[PDB]
């Protein structure tokens, strides 16, 4: 091989990955 | 290894907050927040070492992001290629009425392609 194994999860709408601040 | 192989599922949590998907903070609970991100991974090359980088993004109303924090860790995939990693960000002051999202990238230490 000539390169690295790259797995990304970059979803700006993933609710599981989201913090919402009130006020 | 097939370059297309691999899945990361991520669940963000905040210390002493029970909410999830999404985490909800009162405006009063925004100073020095300890954000964890739980990385469920599958179809990684079993027993191989990865550079896991998480990025805490502020997501603006127009859908653009700005990175406010990042954490990187040398991890090892379970021999089955499925497992879990945890990542925690340095304490962060968050802003009232703002929305944040976590990205995750796993790169193998070795060249497996």
């Amino acid at each position: 091989g000539d390169t690295k194994h790259e797995v990304r999860h970059e979803n700006p709408q993933d609710e599981a990955q989201t913090i919402v601040v009130n006020k | 290894t097939n370059p297309k192989e691999g899945q990361l599922a991520t669940t963000v949590s905040v210390k002493n907050n029970e909410s999830t998907t999404p985490v909800r903070l009162l405006s009063k609970d925004t100073q020095g927040v300890e954000v964890t991100d739980t990385v469920s991974y599958s179809d990684l090359v079993g027993g191989k070492v990865y550079e896991l980088t998480g990025t805490l993004m502020q997501i603006k109303a127009d859908g653009s992001t700005e990175a406010i924090a990042s954490a990187s860790k040398e991890v090892t995939a379970e021999t089955s290629g499925k497992g879990t990693w945890e990542l925690t960000f340095a304490p962060q002051n968050l802003k009232a009425g703002e929305k944040y999202v976590v990205y995750e990238v796993a790169k193998s230490k070795e060249n497996l392609v």
